């Protein structure tokens, strides 16, 4: 694949099927499987990065609690609090070191998360 | 401060307290139950 000029997962996911079928030893089923794997890998990388910081996964799950700005969602996800369930399981003491989060604001967000996860 | 103060609080009130998780609430119930006490008396 690299000798045929493919360097990125994006090229393999999006390039016209004809160019991948010009490679010696690729059949239409194997090209389809390779593209599906490349798209699934790109989706897994996009989900992984979105959960590590606050791009989409933590910008929706961890940010469900009313009051969570995108910056706070990424600060939470940097501590491994990636979902609204992960936030509902925290104590105030576990979040006390997050810059811009007061004990009162931490307590309000944990209670909002618990109200949605455990009482919704 | 006292066991008599704890026994008067409801489970819903204890979940509002700061640094109070679902795990610590289950621990408090299991310990009170071992002494024949329940929350909300």
């Amino acid at each position: 694949l690299v000798e045929e000029g493919f360097s990125t997962l994006e090229e393999l996911a999006y390039v016209p099927m004809k160019e991948l079928l010009e490679i010696e030893g690729l059949d239409e089923p194997t090209v389809e499987a390779l593209r599906e794997r490349a798209k699934n890998a790109l989706a897994t990388i996009a989900q992984a990065q979105e959960e590590s910081l606050g791009d989409n996964k933590p910008a929706d799950d961890l940010l469900n609690l009313e009051g969570v700005d995108r910056d706070l969602a990424f600060k939470l996800a940097a501590r491994g609090v990636c979902t609204l369930e992960d936030l509902a399981e925290q104590g105030i003491d576990d979040l006390a070191d997050i810059e811009g989060l007061t004990d009162e604001k931490a307590g309000a967000l944990i209670m909002a998360a618990r109200n949605i996860c455990w009482f919704g | 401060h006292y066991i008599g103060d704890l026994v008067q609080r409801t489970e819903v009130e204890l979940l509002k307290t700061p640094n109070l998780g679902k795990k610590s609430l289950t621990e408090i119930k299991d310990v009170l139950a071992s002494r024949g006490l329940s929350l909300g008396m």
